[PDB]
DNA sequence: CCTGCATCCGTGAGTCGAG
DNA sequence: TATAATGGGAGCTGTCACGGATGCAGG
């Protein structure tokens, strides 16, 4: 204030006090923290795969045999992603893909009532969270709040991918039937593979009694 | 028997990397870690020390 | 011959199956003490022997 | 061209975006009157397709 | 853990206001607002603008993102912009910056203190179809529309005026999302006094009504095929992965036939009418092939017509082998 | 999925990779030249909630005074921690003392 | 129609999994021996 | 058991149906809701193994 | 019966809480039409 | 601190038929 | 749209045996 006479000792946020006529800086910085998924992307984005190489190479001539264990460990992976050509960043997901609709179909049976997929649900819960995300953050939602929601977020991304990967299962109302994410469909004796690939139903066939 | 059996021993473990890019204690097949060490001794280079 | 509005939907004998009918039951809306789930015109039930 | 392999890698969210014939927005699955998919909705043809 | 234990455990951590806090916080919110309708008056930019960039040098850096109410997309550049546009007023002009910026805080801080209130109002509402955390969410909406619209000089408590709102996003919410097939909330409000009615009924009368008591307990208008139309829209879709048998062994949509697909005896039954038509349409003259089969859209899609009309009358009597595909 | 991808590339146990994710913990990109407990944050450090609010938002406390109190010290004066603001009342931290609504002018 | 059968195609089930696949977020190529992509939906999914 | 849970809830409904509306005008036939216990044991009856 | 505390005013009433599913002579149930049994379960005896 | 053993967590657990 | 209301609730209990990682006390 002042025209440039007075200034500012320390690092720290303004709060302008009009009744005591007083700039007051509380002690603070202005460090960039997160949490979260934006975080471990932005982390992941920083990434130099070539220089991690060379330090985990550097790791591996230790005399210690648990350090270049390791070492191997994660030189294995940051090598995979090196020659794939996949960026690590791609482990976090930004648009999340949507499922043709007839391989979660919503089709009337005979009763004339409805049969649907739990995979709809699912999108159902992610796209709501979602939506209610994007409103919380153009209205100017608190942190608190805005940090709920994305944890919500990430649970309903994940009840989708796999549910009951991590925490209690995501069920329907009044049902402990935990519902069937991708990864139910996919692995498992009544999974895609060893149900629908590696055997099938067959027409021009038969069976009984001999 | 002896088919299984060779399934199971199909792996290796590298002791040394000698010129390679591999790494100790990286496992892969016996037959790969061999046409690597024939492709190495005809280059020239010090071939790959692997354990069954 | 025109279009029919209509299609032959008739529940028909299964393969393999059959015999004499014994018995017929039919429950309609608009019955005194028939009253079906929702959306139901009518019910048939057929009993063969 | 025979399919002589298979690949797979991790999806760029590009690729994925590069997929999609559309986002989808509202959280609907078909009209309750009309039984028809819903416009921006799970089944939305506007999307996936004809019925 | 558990996501609920910790949004609890987040929520403990703001200390509850005290009266004067109340106030002092609904105070410099309103003052905030009527000094942004006075800076909107000053520099003439949009109230909603100047809002924004308010609230975007309280939140912090790590928020700014485009609003769909603004008409411009608002980047720090364009905040900084605006901001050095509020900055460079006189002093007494200058002094409804201050008082904005102290409001948003104040704001935020109000919205923050109460969120107790939405737990203990959304754990009534449990079990109807949203998820704990969902209905906490939406109570929280409600929350932030009462602090902005909540008036202090009332001297009404704000739990008051806070609670109703909260009760009116949860119950919005509950009507919107928890039903997969998708019924406008009027509707649901219809179906939901229909149960209600049905259940009252069926109290008084010791069994379960028929669609005639329920038309006269419904009063003018309604009659029997309205309640069966409407519990028949009441219908919930049932699940394909729904559990048949003790086992984990098969599901009920195993069991569902798929009607869209075409049988191969379907594309056979296309494949031999559009033969025995070619085949039998050798009476054909090609003045009479190429317009009867105009007629009949068997080109592109879509006197010498009664002609045509008439031989063909003439053909169908003929063989009378193809009354099979005439089902 | 165990060993965890993302957890190993950037070299972070399950736990820790846990408490990012679902909002447990925080993480520092950028320092911006902070100081906590008289060290200085180095990068890729996991913080409490309250640590990143003091962090970023500063250290402060309020002290209730019991009614018809008046107190030993006055508005916009420095404090030590160990002073007492009031007969009944001892100030945890430094900085400076404000009065909260009045109650006699 | 009297005739021998047809050679078979890819078999719906596998497409289902490429499908299944991607909403995973998992991108699975069909590949030739030049390590080209070969398309199995026959251009109905791509733009 | 069945009875006894569908009771339970039944219970939960009643203080719930307590704590709100008018404290002055409330009969047993209002605060009481049957459902649970009905569908309790209608649950019992057929889904169970 | 509905009791005041306060008040001390007491509603008593007889509310209707649906059907009790009823067996037949020889031990089974009818339910929605069709004859079902319920199976005895045996388990673990609760005490210490 | 590097090695070794104790402990936790996730992953599996026959086929077809009928319901 | 205004009395005031400020931290949830159910839990599922009698398998068994493995690989791998993770951690702690001990040499
Ligand atoms: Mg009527």
């Amino acid at each position: 204030a002042d025209g440039g006479k007075v200034k500012s000792d320390v690092y720290g946020r303004v709060e302008v006090d009009l009744v005591r006529n007083v700039v007051r800086v509380v002690e603070s910085y202005d460090i960039d923290a997160r949490m979260g998924a934006e975080a471990i992307q932005q982390l992941l984005k920083e990434l130099d795969l070539e220089a991690l190489e060379k330090e985990l190479l550097e790791e591996m001539k230790h005399p210690s045999r648990a350090r270049r264990a390791k070492a191997r460990k994660r030189l294995e992976v940051v090598r995979a992603f090196l020659d794939s050509g996949n960026r690590p960043e791609w482990m976090i997901l930004e648009a999340v893909p949507v499922l043709p609709p007839d391989l979660r179909p919503m089709v009337q049976v005979d009763g004339g009532r409805f049969a649907t997929s739990d995979l709809n649900d699912l999108y159902r819960r992610l796209i709501n969270r979602n939506n209610r995300l994007k409103k919380l953050l153009a209205q100017g939602a608190p942190e608190i709040i805005i940090r709920n929601e994305k944890r919500m977020l990430q649970e309903a991304v994940d009840a989708l991918l796999d549910n009951g990967r991590r925490g209690a299962p995501v069920t329907n109302p009044g049902s402990d039937r935990p519902l069937r994410s991708l990864t139910d469909i996919l692995s498992g004796k009544q999974g895609r593979f060893r149900q629908n690939l590696l055997g099938k139903r067959v027409d021009y066939s038969g069976r009984s009694v001999i | 028997i002896e088919i299984v059996v060779r399934q199971m021993m199909k792996y290796v473990e590298v002791t040394d990397p000698g010129d390679s890019r591999l790494l100790e204690g990286q496992v892969l097949e016996k037959w790969d870690v061999e046409a690597l060490n024939e492709r190495l001794i005809a280059e020239g280079k010090t071939p790959v020390a692997w354990k069954p | 011959e025109k279009a029919r509005d209509v299609k032959d939907t008739s529940l028909r004998v299964p393969p393999g199956e059959g015999g004499i009918v014994v018995r017929t039951v039919r429950l309609r809306r608009g019955d005194p003490g028939v009253e079906l789930k929702p959306g139901v015109r009518e019910v048939v039930r057929v009993y063969v022997a | 061209k025979e399919v002589r392999k298979v690949r797979i890698a991790l999806a760029s969210p590009e690729k994925i975006r590069s997929w999609s014939y559309g986002e989808v927005e509202k959280p609907e699955t078909i009209n309750y009157r009309t039984l028809k998919p819903e416009r921006d909705g799970l089944f939305d043809e506007r999307i996936f397709g004809p019925i | 853990s558990d996501p609920v234990r910790q949004y609890l455990h987040e929520i403990g951590q703001v200390p509850l206001l005290t009266l004067e806090e109340e106030v002092e916080l609904a105070r410099k919110v309103e003052e905030g607002m009527e000094a942004i309708k006075k800076l909107s008056e000053i520099t003439g930019l949009d109230p909603d603008l100047i809002r924004e960039v308010v609230r975007a040098k309280i939140l912090g850096s790590a928020r700014v993102r485009h609003i769909p109410g603004l008409k411009e997309t608002l980047d720090p550049k364009t905040v900084e912009e605006i901001d050095q546009k509020l900055k460079s007023l006189p002093k007494e002009h200058k002094r409804y910056l201050h008082i904005a910026r102290e409001g948003e805080a104040a704001r935020q801080h109000l919205i923050e203190a109460n969120l107790r209130l939405v737990v203990s109002i959304a754990k009534k509402y449990t079990g109807r179809g949203l998820s704990f955390l969902d209905l906490i969410q939406e109570g929280n909406q409600g929350l932030i529309r009462a602090v902005e619209k909540f008036e202090y000089k009332r001297r009404f408590k704000f739990s008051t005026y806070a609670t109703w709102w909260i009760r009116q996003a949860i119950n919005r919410a509950i009507a919107d999302q928890a039903r997969t097939i998708r019924i406008p909330v009027h509707m649901v409000e219809t179906i939901n006094k229909l149960s209600r009615t049905a259940r009252q009924l069926q109290q008084e009368l010791g069994r379960e009504p028929t669609y005639e008591e329920i038309a006269e307990a419904m009063g003018p208008g309604w009659d029997a095929k309205r309640v069966e139309e409407t519990l028949k829209i009441a219908q919930e879709p049932v699940s394909l992965e729904t559990p048949i048998g003790d086992e984990k062994d098969s599901f009920y949509g195993d069991f569902i036939p798929d009607e869209h697909l075409p049988s191969p005896v379907d594309a056979a039954t296309q494949s031999l009418l559009s033969e025995e038509l070619e085949k039998a349409l050798s009476k054909l003259s090609e003045r009479e092939a190429m317009v009867l089969k105009l007629r009949k859209g068997l080109i592109d899609g879509r006197q010498i017509e009664n002609k045509a009309l008439r031989k063909l009358k003439y053909h169908e009597s003929r063989t009378r082998k193809l009354r099979d595909f005439l089902d | 999925d165990v060993p965890s991808k993302i957890g190993t590339l950037l070299d972070l146990s399950a736990t820790e990779l846990e408490q990012v994710l679902y909002f447990s913990k925080y993480i520092v990109l950028d320092p911006k030249g902070a100081i906590l407990n008289g060290v200085p944050v180095e990068k890729r450090q996991l913080l409490t909630d309250e640590e990143y609010r003091e962090l970023r938002y500063g250290k402060q406390e309020t002290y209730p005074l019991p009614p018809g109190v008046d107190a030993l010290v006055k508005d916009g004066e420095e404090v030590v921690k160990g002073q007492e603001l009031a007969p009944g009342v001892v100030s945890r931290l430094d900085g400076v003392a404000l009065y909260r609504f009045p109650r006699r002018v | 129609k009297g005739e021998d059968v047809p050679e078979p195609s890819v078999p719906e089930s596998f497409r289902v999994l490429v499908k299944e696949l991607q909403a995973l977020a998992l991108d699975v190529q069909t590949l030739d021996e030049k390590d080209n992509p070969v398309d199995i939906f026959e251009g109905l999914a791509s733009k | 058991d069945q009875f006894r849970v569908g009771l339970a809830r039944l219970a939960r409904g009643v203080r719930e149906r307590m704590l709100m509306g008018s404290e002055d005008s409330l009969t047993p036939a209002k605060l009481v809701n049957s459902r649970p216990l009905e569908a309790a044991i209608r649950e019992f009856f057929s889904r169970s193994q | 019966q509905l009791i005041h505390k306060d008040t001390g005013l007491i509603k008593e009433d007889e509310v209707f809480l649906g059907h009790i599913p009823l067996m037949t002579e020889d031990g089974s149930f009818i339910i929605n039409g069709a004859d079902r049994v319920i199976v005895s379960q045996i388990h673990r005896s609760p005490g210490v």
